[PDB]
């Protein structure tokens, strides 16, 4: 209800808390390249260099 | 279209987005800034502009003593924005 | 026999699509209630009908 | 208040939300022999027969005085001026004590 001489003013308050979930990091993974493709094999590693 | 690609519709259409924008505009026009921080409390727009002037350090008496000038300047700027804009939307067109 | 690249591509495009949907929802849906301007238009001289 | 979570952080934002609002008739300022009074910090409200100066975020009605209202200009330029009296704690005391 809007008018040029009417204002609403609170007479009471409620204090409420809320969460805010935020990821900050991930799993530190590290896979090496030579072993993933070739695999413990010199003959295949020679075609990778 | 006919090689394996499709375009999905947006979740909410342009009518609903415009309705959201209209609701937000009505809220900030009538209630002020409080509709985003709890129940919306009405307040006359000249008094809301007096509070907004008080935010930037300019006392309330500045607005009321020359309220008509403020209204005329606001109307002029809003009316001139169409001429300034329709004669650009570069950041929206480049994405498309 | 070439692998499962197609599943990854479909998943990536689907993720982008749902990302855009949630993105526009986040940008515009900032209020829980719909407000409407009163029928009489007087604000001390400010013309919002434009 | 931050809280640690696995591969993330959780905040407990303590906010202040107003409630239980009620209507009040307001006014930009008050008049005194062609001398407008504006609220130093608050807003003028009404109870039906007399006005008050309450703050904006809570209902703390106070009698209008020169202490919490500052004078600016005349009572012609500002529209919506209403007529009310203020309390000056200097005149009646001087009149009584001579
Ligand atoms: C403001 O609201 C609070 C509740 O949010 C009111 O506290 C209640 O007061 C009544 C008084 O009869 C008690 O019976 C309730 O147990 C209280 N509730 C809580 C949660 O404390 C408070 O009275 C209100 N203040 C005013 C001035 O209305
Ligand atoms: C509005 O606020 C006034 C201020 O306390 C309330 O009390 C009135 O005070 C005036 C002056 O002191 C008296 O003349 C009235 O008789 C008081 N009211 C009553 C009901 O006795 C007043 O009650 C509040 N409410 C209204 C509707 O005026
Ligand atoms: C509020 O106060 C003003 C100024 O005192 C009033 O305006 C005067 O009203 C009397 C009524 O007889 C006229 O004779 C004067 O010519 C008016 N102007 C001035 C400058 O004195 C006004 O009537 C009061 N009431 C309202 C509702 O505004
Ligand atoms: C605006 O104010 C004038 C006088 O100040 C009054 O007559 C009119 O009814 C008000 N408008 C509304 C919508 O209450
Ligand atoms: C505010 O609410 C009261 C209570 O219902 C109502 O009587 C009044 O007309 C409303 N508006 C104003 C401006 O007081």
């Amino acid at each position: 209800a809007y008018s040029n001489n009417s204002i609403a003013i609170p007479t009471n308050f409620t204090i409420s808390v809320t969460t805010e979930i935020l990821p900050v990091s991930m799993t530190k993974t590290s896979v090496d390249c030579t072993m993933y493709i070739c695999g413990d094999s010199t003959e295949c590693s020679n075609l990778l260099l | 279209k006919f090689n394996g690609l499709t375009v999905l519709p947006p979740l909410l259409t342009d009518e609903m987005i415009a309705q959201y924008t209209s609701a937000l505009l009505a809220g900030t026009i009538t209630s002020g800034w409080t509709f985003g921080a709890g129940p919306a409390l009405q307040i006359p727009f000249p008094m809301q502009m007096a509070y907004r002037f008080n935010g930037i350090g300019v006392t309330q008496n500045v607005l009321y003593e020359n309220q008509k000038l403020i209204a005329n300047q606001f109307n002029s700027a809003i009316g001139k924005i169409q001429d300034s804009l329709s004669s650009a939307l570069g950041k929206l067109q480049d994405v498309v | 026999q070439y692998g499962s690249f197609c599943t990854q591509l479909n998943r990536a495009l689907t993720g982008i699509a749902v990302e855009q949907d949630k993105n526009t929802q986040e940008v515009f849906a900032q209020v829980k209630q719909i407000y409407k301007t009163p029928p009489i238009k007087d604000f001390g001289g400010f013309n919002f009908s434009q | 208040f931050p809280q640690s979570a696995p591969h993330g952080v959780v905040f407990l934002h303590v906010t202040y939300v107003p409630a239980q609002e009620k209507n009040f008739t307001t006014a930009p300022a008050i008049c005194h022999d062609g001398k407008a009074h504006f609220p130093r910090e608050g807003v003028f409200v009404s109870n039906g027969t007399h006005w008050f100066v309450t703050q904006r975020n809570f209902y703390e009605p106070q009698i209008i005085t020169t202490d919490n209202t500052f004078v600016s200009g005349n009572c012609d330029v500002v529209i919506g001026i209403v007529n009310n009296t203020v309390y000056d704690p200097l005149q009646p005391e001087l009149d009584s004590f001579k």
